């Protein structure tokens, strides 16, 4: 006896790296299509300085 | 709808010099036969596609199977000898 939709859904933890930031304007990172996002973590790597 | 002056009436128009009567008559302009030139191509390499598009994307699926289901070693209960 199995939950069929539960064992066919994936709970994923991908990560990425976006570039192309310029000062004093918006830098938008698009959420992808057809995912159910639960949390977002952004690390601002500012050229080896945090 | 002017009112006739009875003290100072006037008559109809008198002849005046004229504008050389043939020079007010035009020629009838004489069209020759014409042709949309060239042999036309049958199709054109269009910059846009001619079909419909979709506004939203829908998630598609495909069925998969599980595997050969095995037996198990259950932890088995105690005997109901009036303690349970």
């Amino acid at each position: 006896i199995l939950p069929l939709i539960d064992l066919s859904t994936l709970y994923n933890l991908e990560n990425s790296a976006q570039a192309g930031l310029t000062p004093n304007v918006d830098f938008v990172v698009q959420y992808a299509n057809l995912y159910r996002y639960l949390s977002t973590i952004a690390v601002f790597d500012n050229g080896g300085s945090f | 709808m002017a009112l006739i002056n009875p003290q100072f009436p006037y008559a109809g128009p008198v002849p005046i010099p004229g504008p050389a009567p043939t020079e007010t008559m035009p020629l009838l302009n004489y069209r020759v036969e014409g042709r949309i030139a060239g042999i036309q191509q049958a199709r054109q390499f269009m910059p846009f596609l001619q079909g419909p598009h979709r506004e939203v994307a829908e998630q598609t699926y495909y069925a998969i199977g599980t595997g050969i289901q095995m037996g198990q070693t259950f932890n088995q209960p105690l005997i109901n000898t009036q303690e349970g």
